[PDB]
């Protein structure tokens, strides 16, 4: 495990919080967002 | 006239506090489903102010 992405959509037209550990620091950002289907990682 | 400063028109609830709401999805006042398309009873929710 590695982030969280909350919304109401999960898509563009709205914000959503996406936080996301990379390996020594949290990112965390409000964009409106376009997630995929299945998002991942390419750890 | 400056029109770069906008206002929401409509919404369908009240925002809770401090809640920012930038959506610019086309507000369904009747009972016609807009699908993304302006026109009769569908409206976009921004103003600008005059
Ligand atoms: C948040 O989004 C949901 C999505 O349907 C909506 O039902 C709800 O009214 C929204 N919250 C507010 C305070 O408008």
């Amino acid at each position: 495990i590695r982030g969280w992405i909350f919304g109401t959509t999960l898509d563009s037209k709205t914000q959503s919080l996406l936080i996301v550990n990379n390996a020594t620091n949290v990112v965390i950002k409000v964009c409106e967002f376009q997630f995929c289907n299945d998002p991942f990682l390419g750890v | 006239g400056n029109y770069n400063y906008l206002y929401r028109l409509f919404r369908k609830s009240n925002l809770k506090p401090f809640e920012r709401d930038i959506s610019t999805e086309i507000y369904q006042a009747g009972s016609t489903p807009c699908n993304g398309v302006e026109g009769f009873n569908c409206y976009f929710p921004l103003q600008s102010y005059g």
